[PDB]
C-alpha cells in the first residue's frame, strides 16, 4: 500500500526459517519484506529530527554603517588616530594621504588618515547554524502490514505503527494487530555524523527560499563573513563586506558591499535540502541500518474457507505499477463474507503451471473490505485467474533486463549509501565482510585524496593517471598507474 | 570582494531533494560559451597556432582545452 | 599654482617663436607652460559632463514572485495548461512528475506539470544606463595665469577663467586682464567615444556605494538578466533569477536567486567611476586634445623698478614640493609696493653662476599682493637669494634621475591615452606623425586580438609567444614570434 | 545561476578613481592558497609525480602552475 | 690658547697670497689658523643645539597590568568572550582549556578560555624619541685670537667672539677688536643627516644615565615594544611587554616580562651620546664644513717700541706641550708696559740663524698683562732667548716622525669625517676631487652591502672573499675578490 | 621576551663620548670561554675529530673556530 506511492523500492526475501532481516533505510525509500509462510510488511524511514537543537555561529549576509568619522594629520604631524578604532563593531581602515599648501599643511608629502564606521546587521539577512545532538536526534521508522486494502497516500492508515528511535532504545515491540508483532531492534550509530553535520537557515523564509540546507561543519567553519554567537554582542570580522577606497586629500569613502545572500546559494549548489516546523530541525536526506525481526509474525486468513469463484468482479483493473509489478482490487457478492482469494495465472498456451508470484501472500475478503492484489508475472502473454475471472495480460520487459536493473539498483545504492550497502539484505557471510572491508579503505583513499576536490578535476587526474600509465616505460608503474586512474574513474561518477 | 568556495563536499547526499543540481557545471560551459562568441579571432589563431606547430593530436586537443578553461575564468 | 594642488602635473616649454601648443589635457591633471617673453598659465580639464542623456534598457538586480499556480494532470490524461502562461511578468515552467494511484490518477507513469508565478522588480534595485550625445555632451576647460599669489583649493581665485567645448563652440578665446588672451581650440571628436560609453547608475539611494560607474556598452548590453525599457511595464527574461526545483507528485516549487547586485559589484572590478549630480550625469576619468595660443599674451610689470634688497622677510621658507621644485612666499615692508622681486640662487661655490629656473615669469609685489614663488634648481648644495634674503637649500635627486622620470611620465602617458600622446607638446614633426601611425596599428591589432582578454591570460599567451618563438627551428618564425611576444608582454604591462 | 562575465574592456580607463583596482587578482590568489591548504596531501603528491615523471624543470612548473590554477576554480 | 685645552688640534698655515680657507670643524676639535703677516686664530665647532624639538612616537619600558578577568565555556558550549577583548589598552589571549567533570562540565574535551588584563605604563619608563628641523638646528661656531694671555678653560674670554649658523646664515663676520674682522660661510648640508637622526631620552637623573642617545631613525622606528604618540592616549602593541602561562581548567597566568631599560641599553653600545638641558637637546659628536676669511685680519702692536732686557722673568717655564710646541709665560716689570717681547731660539752651535716658528705671532706686554708665546722648534738642542733670558730646549723628534703623524692624522680624518677630509686646507685641485669621488662611490657601496653588518662579520667576509680570490685562479674573478677583500678589511677598521 | 637587535650603524660616530664603547665583542669573547670552560669533552672531541678527519689546515680551524662560535650563542 505504501510502497506503491515511492519509486525507489526495494524487495527483501526471507526464506522460511528465517530469523531476522538486515536493512539499510533511507529517507525517499521503501522496503517490502516477503518471506515464506509470513505477512509482507512495508518498512520505511519516515523523517530524521531533533527538537530545539543548539546553535552555532550567525553569519551576516548584509550590513548598514551609520555613522562615518574621517580624520586627517599632516605629513611631519604624527598618525591620525581615532577612539573608534578601539570599540566593539566598528570598521577602520589606515592609509595615506597626499598633502600640501592646498590642503592647508606646512610640508608636501604622505599623510595619514583614518576613517571608521559603525556595523550594524540587518535583522532579516543572517545565516544561522544548528547542529545534532547525539543523544536526542530521533529517528521515526514505520511498518505497515499488507492488509489487503489500499489507501492513497493523503488517507491514514489505522494499522501503520510508529517507532521513535533513540539511543535509549533497544528493541522496540510494534504490535500490528492480527498480523502478530515485529521487532527492529536497530541502531543510531550508523546514521548522520552529528559531529560533522550542520543545518544552516535563513531569517527570511518569505523569499521562496528553502527552510534550511544540510551542510557540512568544515565548510561552515571557513566561510569569509562576520560572524558572532546569539548570546555575544559583539561581531567578528566586520571588514568583510566592506571596502574602503583610495583617500583625496582629508576624505575616504567607505563602501558597503551588499548583500551576500545570492553569492551563498550560488555557492551551495548540490547540498542536501532540510525542513523547519516550528522548532523541529527535520533533513531530508540520510539513512540508517535497521534489522528486522519476523519471530512474532503471524499469517491471518488460514482458517477460513475459499470465496466462491462465480462471485467476483473487477473494481480496478490490473495495471501496470512503477516497479515491475502488478496491481488489482477485485469486489466479492457473496454472503460468506470472511475468506480467501483464488487467485493464480499462466502463460498462455502453459494452463497447468502457476507462474504468479504474490506479494499479497493470502488475499482475504473480510466484512471491512479487502480484495488489493499485487503480483509480479514472467514476460509474455499471461492470464490473471481470479476465481471465474480472466484477464488476459501482457508483462513487457524481459529477464535480462530485470538482472540489468536489478544490478543498476545495487550499484546506485552502493553509490548513495556507501559501505552499509553490503549490509543490506545481509544474513551473516564472508563475501559480504571483505568487501565492506575493501570498500573501506578504498572510500578512505578517495576521501583523503580528492574528498574536497571537485566533478571535473578528478576527471581530468583521472585521465592523467591514466596516460601516464600508458606511456609508462615500467609495465609495473604501468599496471599501478592504469588501476588507479581506472578506481578514480570509476569512483568519481558516484 | 566576498570568496565563498563550493561546497565540493558530497558525504551528505541521499534520495532527497537538493540545491540546484548540477547547475556549477552549466555555469562553466555558459562561461567558456560566452567568452568563445565573444573571442572569435583569437580562438581561431589559437586552433591553426596548435595546428601548425605541433605534431601529436594530444598535445593540441590538451593546448586548445586548457587556453579555452583558463581564458575567460582568469580574466 | 593650481597645478601644485595635484600630485600629477606636466610641464611644457616653449622656445621663442612656438606660438601654438598641442596638448592632451587629462582629467585628473594639470598642465604648467612655461615659455620665454611670456607670463605662465595653467590649463587643465575640469569636467566632462551632459544634461538630460538618453536611456537605454533598465535590469532588474532583485526579483518579488507572488501568485504562484500549479496545474497537474494524469499520465495518460493530456498534457497541462494554464491560462497564466502567455501573460506578461509572470515566468513559468512545465516538467514531468511521477503519478499513480497515490495521487489518485489511474495510472503510474509520468504525468505533466507546469507551475506559474508573477513577476516584479522591488522599488530600488535597477541599473539604468545612460548614452552620451556627440552633439550635447560638454568639456569644461580653466586657465590660471601666474599672478605671483597662491590660494588653497578653498579658496575662489578671480584670476580664473572657464570655457565650455562643444562642437558649436570649438574655439573660445579668453581674456586674462593685464596678461593678454589665451586662445583655445579643442576638437571635441578627440574626446572619449560617447558611442561605445555606458554611464550606469543603480537606483538604491544611500547604501554607500558610488553614485554611477563607466561602462562599455557591449558588457552593458551581454548581460544575462532581465531588462525592459523606462516607459514600459513588462518585463523580458524574467526567468533569468528564478529557479524551479523537482517536481514533487503534483507541485513544484519555485525559487528566488536573490539580490544580485553583489555579484555585478565583483564583475565591476577595475572600471572607472562616475557621478550624477542632481541631472548632470559627469566623469571622472577622460582627456581631450586642446591647442593653446600664446601669441597675445601680455607681461605685467617689465618696467617696474626694483623692490628693495632689505625689506623681504620669509613668510613661508622653501619648502620641496611634489614635482621637483621649490616653492616659497614673501613679505615686503619697504613702501613703493609696485616692485619687481630680486630673486636668483647660486650653488655653493659658484658665485658667479646663477642656476635657476623660475615658473613664475617675473615675480613682482603688487600693492595688494604679490610674494609667491616657484623655481627649480639642480641636484647639489644651492644657496637662494630674494634681495639681501638668504636661505640654503639641498635639492636631492640627480640628472639621470630626472631623465628616468621624464620617461617614465611619457610611458604613463601611453599607457593611459594611446595614440593621442604624441600629439602632446608636438611641433608637428614627421617623428611624431610616424610614431603615431604605428600607434594606431599596432593598438588596433592588439585590441582586435586581445580586446576582452584579461592581464594574466594576455601574460601567459606572451610568454607561449616567446617559448614558440625561441623554440621554433625557422629563424623566419623565431624573430617574428619572440618580438610578437615581447609586444604583448610590454602592452600587456600598462 | 546567473553568472556575470568580469568587465575586461580597458578602453575607458584614465586617471580618475577606479572600483576595486586589482581585486580580481586578490580573489584569484586567495581561492588558489585556500585550496591549496585544504588539499596538501594531493598537492604534495601532484608536485612528486612531476618531480617523478617529468624530466624538464619548465615544464614541471608549468604542469603544478596549471594544476593548481585549473582545479579550484572548476570545483 | 683654547687648542691648548684637549689632545685634538690640527695646524692650518695659510701661505702668502690665502685670502679664504677651508675647514671641517668637529665637536671635540680645535683649528689653529697661521698666516705669514696676520694674527693666529682658533676656530672651533662649539655646540649642535635645537630649541624643542618636535616629539617622535614614545615607548613603554615598564607596564603595570591590573584588573585581571578570565572566562571559560565548556567543551561543546561555544566560545568565551569578554568586553575587554574590544577595549583600548588591554592585552588579550585566546586558548583551549581542558574540562570534565571536575571542572564542573558536562563533557570531557577542549574547552574555551579566554583572559585579559589592563595595560599601563609606568610614570618614569618610557623611551622619548626627537627629531631635529634642518630649518632651526644651530651650528655654534666660536673665534678667538691669540692675545697673549692665558686664561684656563673655566676663565671668561672677552676677546672671544661666536657666530651660530643656520640656513639663513650666509657670510657671517665677525668683530676680533683691534685683530680686525674674520669672515665664515659654513655649509648646514655638510653637518648631520637630519632626516635619519633621532635623539632618545630615558629615565631620571636619579638613573645615573646619560642624558640622551644619538640613534638612527630606521633603529628606533623598529623595535618590539608598545608605543604611541603624547597626544595619543591608547597604546600600540601592549602584548610586547606580557606574557601568558598555559591555562588551567578555569585560570591563565598572565605575567609581566618585566623593565626593558636593561636590555635597551645594552643593545645599544657603540652609539654616541648627547645632552639635554632645559629644553636643548645637544649633540657631543659631529661636525660641519666651514669656509674661514682672513683678508680682514690686522697684527696688534706693530707700532710699539721693543721691551727691555733686563726686566723679564719666567712665570711658566717652557714646557713641551701635547702638540709639538713649547708654550712659555714671562713678565715684565717695566714702566713701558705696551712693548713687543724680543723672542729668539738658535741651534746649538749656529747662534746665528733663528729657527723659532712663533704661533703667537707679535707678542706684546701690556697693562692688564701678557707674556704667554707659545712656538714650534726644530728637532735638536736649541736655546730659547726671550730678552736677556736664557733656557736650553731638547725638542724630540724628527722630520720622519712628524710627516709620519701628519700622514696618521689625514688617515685618522679619513676613519672619522670620511668623505669630507678631502675638503680640508683645500684650494680646490683635482686630487681633492678625483679622490673625494672616489670615496663617495667606495662609501655608497660599503653602505649598500655591508650597512648593518657588525664588526666580527665583515671582518669574516674580507677573510672569505681574500681566500676566494687567493684559491679561484681565474684572473679577473681572483683579483676582484682579492681587491674587493682588501677594501673590505680596510675600510671595516673605522 | 623582548629582543632588541644592536645598533650596529657607525654613521654617526665622530670625536665625543660613546655608550659601553667596544662591549659587544669583549661579551662575546666572554661568553664562547664560558661556554669552553663548560663542555671541555665536547670542545676536546670537536677538534680531535676536525685533527683526525681534515688535513687541510685552515678547515680544522675554520671548522673549529665555526663549532665553538655556534655553541653558546644558540644554545
Ligand atoms: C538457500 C537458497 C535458496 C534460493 C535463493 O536464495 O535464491 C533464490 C533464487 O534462486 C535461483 O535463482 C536459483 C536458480 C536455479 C533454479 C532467491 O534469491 P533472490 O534472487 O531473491 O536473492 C537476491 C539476490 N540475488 C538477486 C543476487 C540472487
Ligand atoms: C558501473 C559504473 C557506475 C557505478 C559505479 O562506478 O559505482 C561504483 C560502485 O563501486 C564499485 O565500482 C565497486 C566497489 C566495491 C569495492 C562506485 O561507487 P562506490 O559506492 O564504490 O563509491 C561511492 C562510495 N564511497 C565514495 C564512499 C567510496
Ligand atoms: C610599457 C609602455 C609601453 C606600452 C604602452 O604604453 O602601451 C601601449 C603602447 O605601446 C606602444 O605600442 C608604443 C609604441 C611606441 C613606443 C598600448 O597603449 P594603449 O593606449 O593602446 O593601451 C591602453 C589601452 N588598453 C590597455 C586597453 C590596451
Ligand atoms: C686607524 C684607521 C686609519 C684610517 C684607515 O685605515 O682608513 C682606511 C682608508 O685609508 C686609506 O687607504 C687611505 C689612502 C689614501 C691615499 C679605511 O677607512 P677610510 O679612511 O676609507 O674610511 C672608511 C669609513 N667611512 C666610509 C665612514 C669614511
Ligand atoms: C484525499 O483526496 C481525495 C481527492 O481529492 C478526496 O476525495 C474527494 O472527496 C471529495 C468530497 O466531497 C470529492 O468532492 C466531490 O466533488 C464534486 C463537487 O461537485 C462531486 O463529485 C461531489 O459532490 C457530490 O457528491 C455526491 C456523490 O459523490 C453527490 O450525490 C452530491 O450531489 C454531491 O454534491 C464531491 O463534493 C472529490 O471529488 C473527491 N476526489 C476524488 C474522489 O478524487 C479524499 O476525501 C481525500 N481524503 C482525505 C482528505 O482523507
Ligand atoms: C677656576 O678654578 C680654579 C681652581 O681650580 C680657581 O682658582 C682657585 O680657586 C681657589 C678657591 O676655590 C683659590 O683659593 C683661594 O684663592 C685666592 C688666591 O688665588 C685667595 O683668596 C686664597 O689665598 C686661596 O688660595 C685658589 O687660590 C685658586 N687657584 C688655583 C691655582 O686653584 C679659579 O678661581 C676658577 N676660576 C673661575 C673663573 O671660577
Amino acid at each position: 500500500t505504501r510502497c506503491t506511492h515511492l519509486e525507489n523500492r526495494d524487495f527483501v526475501t526471507g526464506v522460511q526459517g528465517t530469523t531476522r532481516v538486515s536493512l539499510v533505510l533511507e529517507l525517499g525509500g521503501c522496503v517490502t519484506i516477503t518471506a515464506e509462510g509470513k505477512p509482507s510488511i512495508d518498512v520505511w524511514l519516515e523523517d530524521i529530527f531533533q527538537e530545539s537543537p543548539a546553535e552555532t555561529r550567525e553569519y551576516c549576509l548584509h550590513a548598514k554603517l551609520s555613522n562615518t568619522k574621517v580624520e586627517a594629520r599632516c605629513p611631519t604631524t604624527g598618525p591620525a588616530t581615532l577612539p573608534e578604532e578601539h570599540q566593539a563593531n566598528m570598521v577602520c581602515k589606515r592609509d595615506q594621504s597626499d598633502r600640501g599648501w592646498g590642503n592647508h599643511c606646512g610640508f608636501f608629502g604622505k599623510g595619514s588618515i583614518v576613517a571608521c564606521a559603525k556595523f550594524e546587521c540587518e535583522e532579516a539577512k543572517k545565516a544561522v547554524g544548528h547542529v545534532y545532538d547525539s543523544t536526542k536526534i530521533t529517528y521515526v521508522v514505520k511498518v505497515e502490514p499488507h492488509t489487503g486494502d489500499y489507501q492513497a497516500a493523503n488517507e491514514t492508515n489505522e494499522n501503520r505503527k510508529t517507532a521513535q528511535f533513540t539511543v535509549a532504545s533497544e528493541k522496540v515491540i510494534l504490535d500490528l494487530g492480527d498480523y502478530g508483532d515485529v521487532s527492529l531492534t536497530c541502531k543510531v550509530a550508523s546514521g548522520i555524523d552529528v559531529a560533522q553535520t550542520v543545518v544552516m537557515s535563513l531569517g527570511s523564509s518569505k523569499d521562496h527560499l528553502p527552510s534550511a540546507w544540510q551542510l557540512h561543519r568544515d565548510w561552515f567553519e571557513d566561510l569569509a563573513l562576520p560572524w558572532k554567537h546569539k548570546d555575544n554582542q559583539d561581531w567578528n570580522s566586520v571588514e568583510k563586506l566592506v571596502e574602503f577606497g583610495p583617500p583625496h586629500a582629508v576624505k575616504m569613502d567607505i563602501f558597503n558591499l551588499g548583500d551576500q545572500t545570492a553569492v551563498l546559494l550560488k555557492s551551495l549548489a548540490g547540498v542536501p535540502l532540510a525542513s523547519v516546523d516550528n522548532q523541529k530541525y527535520h533533513l531530508k536526506s540520510g539513512h540508517v541500518t535497521c534489522d528486522v525481526g519476523l519471530e512474532k509474525l503471524k499469517l491471518k486468513g488460514t482458517t477460513y474457507s475459499m470465496c466462491d469463484k462465480t462471485k467476483f468482479k473487477w473494481k480496478r483493473v490490473p495495471v501496470d505499477s512503477g516497479h515491475d509489478t502488478v496491481v488489482m482490487e477485485v469486489s466479492y457478492t457473496g454472503s460468506d463474507k470472511p475468506c480467501r482469494i483464488p487467485v493464480r495465472a499462466v502463460a498462455h498456451g502453459v494452463p497447468t503451471i502457476n507462474v504468479a508470484m504474490l506479494i499479497t501472500p493470502n488475499p482475504t475478503i473480510e466484512t471491512s473490505g479487502g480484495g488489493f492484489i499485487e503480483m509480479q508475472l514472467p514476460p509474455g502473454d499471461n492470464i490473471i485467474y481470479v476465481g471465474d475471472l480472466s484477464q488476459q495480460w501482457f508483462q513487457k520487459g524481459s529477464t535480462i533486463g530485470r538482472m540489468f536493473e536489478k544490478t543498476r539498483k545495487g550499484l546506485e545504492r552502493l553509490s548513495v549509501v556507501g559501505e552499509h550497502a553490503w549490509d543490506f539484505g545481509s544474513v551473516g557471510g564472508i563475501l559480504s565482510s571483505v568487501g565492506k572491508a575493501i570498500h573501506t579503505v578504498l572510500g578512505g583513499a578517495f576521501n583523503t585524496l580528492f574528498g574536497g576536490v571537485g566533478f571535473i578535476p578528478k576527471m581530468l587526474l583521472g585521465v592523467a593517471l591514466v596516460w601516464l600509465g600508458l606511456n609508462a616505460r615500467n609495465p609495473t608503474m604501468s599496471m599501478t598507474f592504469l588501476a588507479v586512474g581506472a578506481l578514480t574513474l570509476m569512483m568519481t561518477m558516484g | 570582494s566576498v570568496v565563498i568556495p563550493t561546497h565540493a563536499q558530497k558525504d551528505m547526499v541521499g534520495r532527497g531533494h537538493a540545491w540546484l543540481k548540477g547547475d556549477n557545471i552549466r555555469d562553466h560551459v555558459t562561461r567558456v560559451e560566452g567568452w568563445m562568441w565573444k573571442n572569435k579571432l583569437l580562438t581561431v589563431a589559437v586552433v591553426a597556432l596548435a595546428w601548425l606547430m605541433l605534431d601529436s593530436w594530444m598535445a593540441r586537443v590538451t593546448v586548445i582545452l586548457l587556453a579555452l578553461s583558463l581564458g575567460p575564468v582568469y580574466a
